[PDB]
């Protein structure tokens, strides 16, 4: 019995903040118990500013992507290079994806940009292209290790105010890219402790309104 | 299906400057029904602690065969049996029944009268033991601990501070786990006074 | 789970990480695969936790038993015989396989049984989800006759082309030497290669931030 | 879907400072039995690329066809066919990449792992794998079968990061390849004593070596093991 | 997932929790269960995430390119008949979804009709779909009156989700309100379960067994 | 499979039960009592599989009986549903396995206090204001989580269950014949038969 | 009109080339293709050739590059 | 399964059908109508799978209206279940079939004669003095075999199928939520709204 | 559940000297439930018969798929089909159907208007042909009436003592066959004149 | 189910015995699994009944075609090119076996075509239930080189060993001769060594003993 499937691995997540968004994903590749890279990006610019990154089965990742990429293309073609309103990406991302309703991507996908007011955007993809816009999500092998954590910090969940009892929630302020990346950082740490699929190396994508940056950082090749 | 996430729950368990922390969520619930919110997982045998995870009809059983046990050790000894001499026996006694386990995650954790050190331990189903100078989670959350517990954690808490990072973590997990919740309750182990609190939590 | 074993002039010495797994997900961090049969036997235990850590503490016991009223020193081919007996008789259902090794009054030993009761012997062996790994570098660097340090050099340097290498093992290296007159030296932890680096931002909150609904002190004798 | 009949094992490779290596046996098994010999896994093509294919031996022969007739075809129409415009191994593997996923998405998949070695008509290394499932990926060390397993561990103690290669000389690289190639043959059932390695430097070119063995090997030490725990003798 | 409608005098009335779940996990607890078709038909979602928010996303243009030929507002019947085709189409390919199709044309009043992937079309008053549709159905059938106001129609859409939220494991966060009139939908926002318990507990001294 | 509601007011408890029997296709019989009074003030329902069922009853009540005279002294509820528990807990480990769940509410003399115990065929117990099992938690629970109150009449109480029935019959597939109720204090057992005969 | 038909069947064949093997189509090439192209439309009945010339220009791995087109099929590098 | 009862008498046909629509564990409505009018003279009641059930009945009566305009002459109950029978008979051979059983009843406005013809999804038909698709029939057969006379009134069938449902009632375990009846006449047709009403 | 087995039902057929009788069941119901007993399985075109058994759908089927087309051979030929040439027929005719078959078994029984002789044959589901001269059964008693026929059976016999032994078989097989029976039905087939009759039996 | 074939001198002869089976029930007592394909050829059919009965017909009337057209016999080879070409396009789904035997201007031949498209060719042939009984009784009485006379009396002495061993057969023995320069003779019961004895009772019931209901004469035409 021939399978056409296969897990990679690999962990992603994007935050959008204030006027920014970003987008991270360790650099390892697995199959079963073995190493097949340690140096494998999952998370690329489009183009018209706009990072994406498909984590799951590592082929049907290149394929979309790709396929996106082809796409964003041809909509300058047609409408004189007009830029692709990230929202206008998701819809379009979403057919795509439906477009194998019956032989699914089996992948998670991600994208993250700025809307057109200038805010940051993250949006999150069903296997079938099921989407909605997400402000903070992990996605992933460790996405259940994540997800816990920003909750508490990037959303002060379950804090509240001192001396007023169960009865102040703390305010939620808005993270510079500096601070978020703070948090970005320790959440792959801590996940690469507790996950074996996780490690090696962290490459992080920065959107704002003068293009996209890149940052690198090592982890533990345990 | 699986034996161990019918009634879902969990327990995790640190160590600070001279004391220990043991936490828990509260419901007991058949799959997706939710059928009680003062159901505790953690029992006490003297100063000895243990948190214990699963199928509840186990808990309950398991609890009671400690407390039997712990009984029978104190009359014949003249003292209340040690928080590493008890990892011993609920280790063994899991693995007696190696082929028909009993479907839990316990986790002991104490104070020794004599030395004064603090103790927290888990198991798996069938007792092979593990020993931590950090912290120990157990349940249906499981991950979801593993991820707080590794950021959260600080070496030598002072027991006021280990409350409040003990607290989040359980706090936090239940809400990313859709099976544990409904109320959770802490207590926070000294050479002598313990103190318990209950917490406050959403309800969903 | 990677281990193994290798002796040379005037005794034996074995190897093991110290990572438990459980799915992806680590339990131990810093586990202890290297068991006491008798004072100078020892065993490293691969697969089936629980099971490896209660059949040697089986089997030890009798030994203790066994040498007491025989007044001798207990031989190694005692403690394998047993374990292979008692492995057999429950056709592989105890899932235990490791390497035993350790001298008596009639040299020095090393052996490998597999969980259903077969046993095999050579001068170097690997047990565990890296032993393929760990086997590559025993089959490169091997030579009869080997100094203390030398052979106490490989069995770690293969312990770590295990860590690195595998997803099913990690973290630090354990060790212990058997020498011949000589007592025997547990090393826990002869290496720490990994250490997690330190964190972004400290954690601790503000005492009062968790909202409590009850109090009280509860007792504890009579 | 489908089985694999007639098996070829590993293919192990990797960089050094001026290019890449990529070795692999000649067997050709045919399940437990070794029906074969005079089996090529190293498909050179042009002048600057070289092919390592692993698995099913049908699907390996109608690849190379393919390969073939990419060649006689690139110079269709186009005077630099051997210059400028000539085949680089990016779009050979491009290529290739492509035909395999679009198969696995027609449940009709060529049971192989893939390994393209050579050098850039601007002087870079290039080393992509490329299985049954279309899944790629780039690494200073590759390897298929049991290379994942057995080899690569070896090549890493040389190579251990995308910082060593500049420091690797084309003769310590090879010299750890055949110690890993007397490895395999070692421990790994389904491999052959013989190979053939062909190496790909940016100033040198392509050198095919063909059919050689593994020699220093160790089984003295065998006399030493007799029984297993009580046989004295 | 806990979602449901109904008919009554100030029109309907729409509410749905957001807690969407893979496995035991939380995967999140943002999401939009209601279907903006357009300005005045809503879908809700239960069944497959994707193939709600899909094909009633599609249904959505095709209402626009009917009103643009005849020049007059498409029924929420036609609309519902529309749907429930295009899925009867696939009956068998391994669609899912359970679904409200809410709107109040001038000719046919407040309308809800149910459709499911099974090819099923239901006109009603009263529709709970999900995994909390049994304790969502207390609430509600226990204080349903045609004659409810508007401000009371809307706490007990609300009071009903909460219901469910409460006791089923894989329904929770936060519950979006909408008020469907024969001019349009209007938002009622998006209220946290959390925050909203509590406040109930409170002020309604309802959930005694919750010590809090 | 069959209704078994349970409720715990002031000062007593109130036990509702479904009355019909359904052998595949037929319904042998519309006014069956899942009831078996284990002692003056304790009362225990059941419902579960076709054989099981009674078997268990009649053995627990049984135990019980023995005990209370032989210490001429009566077993407390607590006490009561702790030896149920026990058995069952026993029963999910054997050749075969009874497969019963069980509500029992008795009036503790001792303590001057109505308690209620629900217990399902693994050994799970768990003592509770108010319960119910199998599919009869989903229609009802959310009605008694709105409206009950530990100062309740007996009175009060059953005309809240009397809702909670009204709901099951309204929505639930299954047409149980209706309940029987019964209220245990103080005083001891009786039986309601007014919410039948009415 | 024409021009349109022609320059997307080029923007087409480059695409192609691109995706399948991540090389930059020459301008030689999209001569040829755009010769045979417009060859069809002068052997068979019932349609009519292009009215169009094109002028095309590129930089592939030869460097700069200018050719003519005209509606016959014959392509001419200037 | 759903219920559909029929049955023909002096010079009419009435139909009985259940209420009631289930979708898993809960219960959708009560007050659901498997009745369909194809032409002034006959009716067909339903039932059968989900979503087939309804697509089918409409698609019948699409062709027959269509019939009926067109010719301007009104489709014989004979014919039209010939019709039906056709459709259904191809249908099980197709790459999914409908899965539905149904009841024509119409009046022969030209042999003056009530007709009753009963079809199941596998385009098996016959005609019947009385009939009932799925399990319907083992709780009703014996009692209509025993009084039914083909001189009935209109009047006295009612009678007579009101002990067919009470029947059902007592022995059924669904609960059907009581039915809907029609009759079908030389006048045309009407719905008996006070057995509802009752 | 075999498809030639939900409805059931029986036929057999008889030769005697210069006639043929045809008989069956009445019954049709699906598995025990008996649904009607005046569902009739013989069936003629001309002076041709057939009686048909199996899955009740195409049994209807076949009729008007033999109507039909014995119909339009009468129009185009200007006479009536012949026993044999029909007999090819739906041999042909069922086979086209070989990898979906109709569930039946059919037979067909007449008297050829040119030769004067006596015809009597049975088909299985996909077709393959079956003269003999003395008689042919069909159906779920199928055994009972080989058993039957291979008994009371006799060479030429008159039309009166013909319909005497076919009615015996059918009667006797059908009261040891659960799924046939409700009434039966003869036809006595001569050159000219035709004679129906309905028999009397147990109705259980 | 039983045939054989055997060819001689001038020609081939093929038996075959009588009995269609359906179970452990008879259906036919005298079949005819002797089918003509032309003149001079003629074939025997085993297993699935319709099949064999159903194919012969038509590659026959497709060869009656041929001649015509090519103004020539009828080659044997010819119908077992077509027979098997045709059997194999259906991998086996009409299960027919049988033996082709005929004769054409250019000497006498002997074929066996399995299900799937198999064809082998010998001097004595046997297909089906009782295949191994009829070549037990070829495998012992067989010569080249027999007499008209001889080829018959062995064929018919080969099924014969069918249908007494065999239960799947039994009844008569049907033959058919194929001489060169010769027409074909068909044996419709070359022998006949089964006849049911004669009853022990008269059966016949006397007139009225049936109980009728209703009575009646039906029309026929218009």
């Amino acid at each position: 019995q021939f399978n056409p499937y296969g897990d990679n691995g690999g962990t992603i997540l994007g935050i959008a903040g204030e006027d920014f968004a970003v987008l991270a994903g360790d650099t390892r590749n697995i199959t079963d118990y073995s190493i097949n890279s340690r140096y494998e990006p999952k998370v690329f610019d489009c183009g018209d500013n706009i990072v994406m990154s498909a984590n799951g089965f590592a082929a049907d990742g290149d394929a979309l992507v790709k396929r996106f990429k082809n796409s964003v293309k041809w909509y300058h073609f047609d409408h004189n290079d007009k830029k692709l309103s990230i929202n206008s990406a998701a819809r379009n991302i979403q057919h795509l994806l439906y477009g194998k309703r019956f032989f699914p991507y089996y992948v998670h996908t991600i994208i993250a940009g700025l809307d057109e007011d200038g805010k940051g955007a993250v949006y999150s993809f069903d296997p079938v292209g099921s989407y909605e816009r997400e402000q903070c999500r992990a996605g992933g092998a460790a996405a259940s290790l994540i997800m816990p954590f920003l909750d508490n910090q990037v959303n002060f969940k379950n804090q509240y105010e001192p001396g007023t009892n169960g009865k102040v929630k703390k305010p939620l302020k808005y993270l510079s890219v500096e601070e978020v990346i703070k948090l970005v950082r320790d959440s792959f740490t801590s996940a690469t402790e507790r996950h074996i699929q996780v490690g090696d190396g962290l490459e992080i994508l920065i959107v704002t309104k003068d293009g996209v940056r890149k940052e690198f950082y090592e982890l533990k090749r345990d | 299906s699986d034996p161990s996430s019918i009634n879902g729950g969990i327990v995790v368990a640190m160590t600070g400057k001279d004391c220990v922390a043991i936490a828990c969520d509260l419901r007991l619930g058949s799959q997706s029904l939710g059928v009680s919110n003062k159901f505790e997982k953690i029992f006490h045998y003297g100063h000895v602690f243990l948190g214990i995870t699963g199928l509840a009809t186990d808990v309950t059983t398991l609890n009671e065969m400690f407390r039997y046990k712990t009984n029978l050790y104190k009359l014949k000894e003249e003292r209340a049996i040690e928080p590493e001499t008890f990892t011993q026996l609920v280790s063994s006694s899991l693995y007696e029944r190696r082929f028909g386990p009993y479907f839990v995650g316990p986790v002991v954790a104490g104070i020794n009268s004599k030395s004064g050190k603090p103790f927290i331990a888990g198991f798996d189903l069938i007792g092979c033991i593990d020993e931590a100078k950090d912290f120990i989670v157990s349940g249906t959350a499981s991950d979801q601990l593993f991820g707080m517990c590794e950021s959260l954690y600080e070496p030598n808490l002072e027991p006021e501070d280990l409350f409040e990072t003990i607290s989040q973590a359980l706090l936090n997990a239940a809400d990313r786990d859709a099976l544990s919740g409904w109320g959770a309750v802490v207590y926070i182990i000294k050479k002598d006074e313990v103190v318990k609190r209950y917490l406050k939590m959403r309800q969903d | 789970t990677t281990i193994v074993g290798v002796k040379f002039n005037n005794g034996v010495v074995i190897a093991a990480d110290t990572r438990s797994t459980q799915g992806p997900i680590v339990a131990d961090k810093n586990c202890a695969k290297l068991h006491r049969i008798s004072p100078k036997i020892w065993c490293a235990g691969a697969g089936t936790a629980a099971d490896t850590e209660a059949v040697t503490q089986l089997i030890g016991s009798n030994i203790e038993l066994h040498s007491l009223y025989t007044s001798r020193e207990p031989r190694v081919v005692s403690a394998l015989q047993m374990l292979k007996q008692h492995l057999f008789k429950y056709q592989g259902h105890i899932g235990a396989y490791l390497i035993v090794a350790g001298v008596d009054p009639t040299g020095s030993h090393l052996f490998s049984i597999h969980a259903h009761g077969s046993t095999d012997v050579g001068y170097y062996l690997s047990l565990g989800s890296g032993s393929l790994a760990a086997m590559a570098v025993l089959e490169s660097h091997w030579k009869q006759d080997l100094t203390k340090e030398e052979a106490i050099k490989l069995a770690s340097d293969a312990i770590q082309a295990g860590i690195w290498n595998d997803l099913g093992s990690g973290s630090n290296v354990d060790v212990c030497v058997m020498e011949i007159g000589k007592d025997a030296e547990y090393l826990r932890n002869y290496l720490t290669p990994n250490v997690r680096e330190e964190k972004q931002k400290s954690y601790k909150f503000p005492r009062g931030t968790t909202a409590v609904l009850k109090e009280s002190i509860v007792n504890i004798c009579d | 879907t489908q089985q694999p009949i007639v098996t070829g094992t590993s293919v192990i490779s990797m960089k050094y400072d001026n290019g890449v290596i990529i070795a692999a046996d000649n067997l050709g098994s045919y399940g437990s039995l070794l029906r074969f010999n005079g089996v090529e896994r190293l498909i050179p093509v042009g002048d600057n690329t070289v092919v390592g294919i692993s698995g099913d031996i049908s699907d390996m022969q109608h690849i190379e066809r393919l390969l073939k007739d990419l060649v006689t075809e690139n110079a269709y129409d186009n005077p630099l066919a051997d210059a400028e415009e000539a085949l680089e191994p990016s779009y050979i593997f491009e290529y290739l990449a492509t035909v395999m996923y679009q198969r696995r998405s027609k449940m009709n998949p060529l049971w192989n792992a893939i390994i393209v070695a050579g050098v850039q008509s601007n002087g870079d290394q290039f080393l992509r794998y490329v299985n049954l499932l279309g899944v790629t990926y780039s690494s200073p060390t590759l390897a298929t079968g049991f290379g994942a397993h057995m080899a690569n561990p070896l090549l890493r103690k040389v190579v251990d990061r995308e910082s060593d290669i500049p420091k690797t000389t084309v003769q310590v690289a090879e010299e750890a390849i055949v110690n890993a190639m007397r490895v395999l043959y070692y421990r790994d059932a389904r491999s052959s004593r013989n190979f053939s390695l062909a190496i790909i430097d940016k100033n040198t070119g392509l050198t095919f070596k063909k059919n050689l063995q593994v020699e220093n090997m160790k089984w003295d030490f065998a006399k030493d093991i007799k029984g297993y725990g009580t046989q004295k003798i | 997932t806990t979602t449901l409608a109904f008919r009554f005098q100030g029109g309907i009335i729409v509410a749905v929790d957001s807690r969407a779940t893979a496995g035991n996990w939380v995967a999140s607890q943002t999401v939009k269960r209601v279907i903006e078709i357009n300005p005045f038909l809503l879908g809700t979602m239960a069944g497959g995430a994707a193939d709600c928010q899909f094909w009633e996303t599609w249904l959505g243009s095709q209402c626009r390119l009917h009103e643009l030929r005849e020049k007059e507002r498409i029924s929420v019947a036609a609309a519902s008949k529309i749907l429930s085709n295009l899925v009867y189409q696939y009956k068998g390919a391994g669609l899912s979804m359970g679904t409200m199709i809410c709107g109040y044309t001038r000719k046919e009043g407040p309308t809800i009709y149910y459709v499911d992937s099974d090819g099923t079309r239901l006109k009603g008053d009263i529709f709970c779909v999900g995994s909390g549709q049994t304790f969502a159905y207390g609430v509600l059938d226990s204080n349903y009156k045609w004659d409810l106001s508007v401000e009371d129609a809307l706490y007990l859409g609300k009071r009903s989700i909460l219901a469910a939220a409460h006791r089923d494991a894989y329904s929770g966060g936060s519950v979006n309100l909408y008020h469907v009139t024969e001019d349009g939908w209007i938002y009622h926002g998006n209220h946290d379960v959390g925050e909203l318990f509590w406040k109930v507990k409170e002020e309604e001294g309802s959930f005694n067994n919750v010590i809090g | 499979m069959d209704i078994i509601l349970g409720i715990r007011v002031q000062d007593s408890v109130i036990l509702a039960s479904s009355k019909a029997v359904t052998r595949g296709i037929s319904v042998l019989k519309d006014s069956d009592d899942k009831t078996r009074q284990l002692s003056p003030h304790t009362l225990m329902s059941f419902a579960g599989e076709a054989g099981d069922t009674v078997q268990f009853a009649e053995y627990i009540q049984a135990n019980i009986q023995l005990y209370s005279i032989r210490e001429d002294y009566e077993l407390s509820p607590q006490a009561v549903s702790s030896f149920v528990r026990q058995e069952l807990a026993k029963s999910i480990r054997s050749r075969r396995p009874y497969q019963v769940n069980v509500l029992i509410g008795g009036y503790d003399k001792k303590k001057n206090k109505p308690e209620l115990y629900q217990i399902d065929y693994l050994g799970t117990k768990v003592e509770l204001p108010y319960g119910a099992h199998g599919y009869s938690g989903f229609y009802t629970f959310s009605l008694l989580d709105h409206h009950y109150r530990p100062d309740m009449t007996t009175e009060e109480g059953l005309d809240l269950l009397k809702l909670c029935v009204q709901e099951l019959e309204k929505r639930m597939p299954m047409d149980f014949k209706g309940v029987i109720v019964k209220i245990v204090d103080k005083d001891g057992i009786r039986q309601v038969d007014d919410f039948q005969a009415q | 009109p024409d021009a349109r038909v022609l320059s997307n069947y080029l923007r087409q064949q480059c695409n192609y080339s691109s995706l399948v093997f991540n090389r930059k189509l020459a301008v030689e090439r999209a001569g040829h293709l755009l010769c045979d192209k417009a060859q069809k439309n002068t052997q068979s009945y019932g349609g009519r050739p292009y009215g169009v010339g094109l002028l095309i220009i590129g930089y592939d791995k030869s460097g700069a590059h200018l050719l003519e087109f005209q509606p016959s099929g014959n392509v001419t590098e200037l």
